């Protein structure tokens, strides 16, 4: 929904609905260059991004004092991410519409 | 750089291995307890 | 599941093996072979090494 108004004269290109209006679609068609950017890593310690996973299964091991009930356990995952663009002159993009 | 090796471990990689390996050990120690 | 070692060279991957008899020369004589592939790539193909 980032194009122009799409009337009944549509030759058959994809559109989308934005608050009671019919608007076209824009598609990237991208080219990555060489040494354009590097991804900042916080304690990734290698190449792959590092996740952090935890799990507390139901049990008395978390019986606490406020509520011995509530056996509901959980599993959580978190990570840090960031990007650095060394040279933004090597990223190319061609916006265009796409057929149905 | 404490050694002459072409590629060295560095402390951070070792701590990464510790952080990766710890979750299994934590789940195991519950049974011993 | 979530355990991944730091160094890529020491990472652990799952591979398959195929021990069997195949007609290598197409004349109908079955000969033992061994084949190994990872993912979708065939990395090894040779006759049975053991005596």
């Amino acid at each position: 929904g980032a194009g122009a108004q799409a009337t009944g004269a549509n030759p058959g290109y994809r559109t989308s609905m934005v608050s009671g209006q019919e608007h076209y679609d824009v598609y990237p068609m991208l080219v990555v260059g060489d040494d354009s950017f590097t991804s900042i890593g916080f304690q990734t310690d290698g190449k792959s991004l590092k996740f952090t996973v935890m799990t507390k299964m139901p049990g008395k091991e978390t019986a606490d004092r406020n509520d011995p009930y509530g056996e509901t356990g959980f599993s959580s995952i978190k990570w840090y991410y960031g990007i650095l663009v060394k040279r933004p002159e090597r990223l190319a993009l061609i916006k265009t519409v796409a057929p149905l | 750089k404490l050694t002459s090796w072409k590629n060295e471990l560095s402390l951070q990689a070792l701590k990464a291995d510790l952080d990766a390996a710890k979750p299994s050990h934590t789940a195991m120690m519950i049974k011993v307890k | 599941q979530e355990f991944q070692i730091s160094d890529p060279m020491r990472k652990r991957v799952v591979a398959y093996e195929y021990w069997g008899f195949w007609d290598i020369e197409g004349n109908g004589v079955l000969e033992p072979i061994v084949a190994t592939w990872i993912g979708s790539t065939l990395i090894r193909l040779e006759k049975n090494p053991y005596p």
